């Protein structure tokens, strides 16, 4: 089979500067009829892959003139003018000159974007949720950077660290910034026998702890 | 315009077949290539095969001669793909696509899951603020993946998060955000809504203030 060789699993760029992505293949791509048969796609978390580039380095019609493939018979590069919060993703090279058709392995882009301090929300549970015997209790910490964050549970003052679950998700499509979730799931019993339920965070962009919190009974 | 409709997800069971569909609308069906491609979670895209629907000439990567069978039905304009005696090595989106000259088209994948767990539809929580502004919906309790959730149904897109989910004792759970300006609601309407393939279920839940 031909071998297709990203090396690189992700490359790390400063918003508004170029990059390069490479793709090697373990033979030449140039077919007979004098055409390159070698595509690139975009692929974002949940989605199917996007046409980028066909036939070596034409530009499919919807990609932004930002955007340039090149290359020898063996060796390929994928150029980003300029890098945009929308660019960030997996980027793949596929070559299709003959069966099997090869995929590289894919190349992550890392935007290094200025830091950001989080926006806190905390969520008593649903009135829904407790009559089924469960109290959930969830915290978000949305649109931060650098993706490092610390969070703590408090109830009634002391640290809980039983029951918390957390997700982060990958960088945002329009600020390159990063959220998370934490959820604090107890049974109703042992909800109600407390009342304040507070979510605390530690972020570089502070030198204190951002935090947000609520009293069970202030309806 | 061209379109490749996938199911959302297939659950089966260890040692199980699955059959998986893709019907194509927008383009005379027998005159491209149907290819199939494999994603395992977190990793690459790997090629399965191709058919031709015109003829049923077909091409396999060795390494699926005996995992896949490519087949078409030239009457209802759809491609087959029957993956037999399944392992957890094959829990994966699977994705069809065609060639239409240089251009190919993609369907949206179907998440197979092998597993003899049981379908579980998910128990669905709007969460209003306490007593911009941010509201949240949490979608508790359910199996295989995925959900598809959208605000307003689908008409709010701007300020969402929606995490991914994680999974414990055989159960996922998963929650979104939206930040909205505070002249918004509760003035207006806002609403989480969850689609859940594997159960066929769909819920609403409208955002209210909580009351004393």
């Amino acid at each position: 089979d031909i071998v297709m060789t990203q090396a690189a699993p992700s490359v790390p760029v400063t918003p508004g500067e170029s990059v390069s992505i490479s793709c090697r293949s373990s033979k030449s791509l140039l077919h007979s009829n004098g055409n390159t048969y070698l595509y690139w796609f975009l692929q974002r978390p949940g989605q199917s892959p996007q046409l980028l580039i066909y036939r070596m380095s034409n530009l499919a019609s919807g990609v932004p003139d930002r955007f340039s493939g090149s290359g020898s018979g063996t060796a390929f590069t994928l150029r980003i003018s300029r890098v945009e919060a929308e660019d960030v993703g997996v980027y793949y090279c596929l070559q299709h000159l003959e069966y099997p058709f090869t995929f590289g392995a894919g190349t992550k882009l890392e935007l290094k974007r200025a830091d950001a301090a989080p926006t806190v929300s905390i969520f008593p549970p649903s009135s829904e949720q407790l009559t089924s015997g469960g109290a959930s209790v969830v915290c978000f910490l949305n649109n931060f950077y650098p993706k490092d964050i610390n969070v703590k549970w408090k109830i009634d003052g002391s640290e809980r660290q039983n029951g918390v679950l957390n997700s982060w998700t990958d960088q945002d499509s329009k600020d390159s910034t990063y959220s998370m979730s934490s959820t604090l799931t107890l049974t109703k019993d042992e909800y109600e026998r407390h009342n304040s339920y507070t979510c605390e965070a530690t972020h570089k962009t502070s030198t204190s702890p951002i935090v947000k919190s609520f009293n069970r009974n202030e309806c | 315009q061209v379109q490749l409709q996938q199911p959302g997800a297939e659950l089966v069971k260890p040692g199980a077949s699955v059959k998986l569909s893709c019907k194509a609308s927008g383009y005379t069906f027998t005159n491209y290539w149907i290819n199939w491609v494999k994603q395992r979670p977190g990793q690459g895209l790997e090629w399965i095969g191709n058919i031709y629907p015109g003829s049923s000439y077909t091409h396999y990567n060795e390494k699926f001669k005996n995992k896949a069978t490519l087949t078409v039905d030239t009457s209802s304009s759809t491609a087959y793909m029957q993956l037999s005696s399944l392992t957890s090595d094959d829990s994966a989106v699977y994705y069809c696509a065609n060639k239409l000259g240089w251009f190919p088209y993609w369907g949206q994948g179907t998440l197979v899951t092998v597993s003899a767990a049981k379908t579980t539809a998910p128990s669905v929580y709007p969460l209003a603020p306490v007593c911009s502004v941010t509201l949240g919906c949490l979608v508790k309790g359910y199996f295989p993946e995925p959900v598809t959730l959208t605000w307003n149904s689908g008409s709010l897109s701007s300020g969402v998060h929606t995490f991914p989910a994680v999974l414990q004792s055989d159960l996922y759970t998963l929650s979104s955000s939206v930040t909205v300006t505070s002249s918004t609601w509760p003035s207006q309407s806002i609403t989480c809504n969850v689609a859940h393939p594997a159960s066929s279920t769909k819920v609403d839940k409208k955002i209210e203030p909580r009351g004393p």
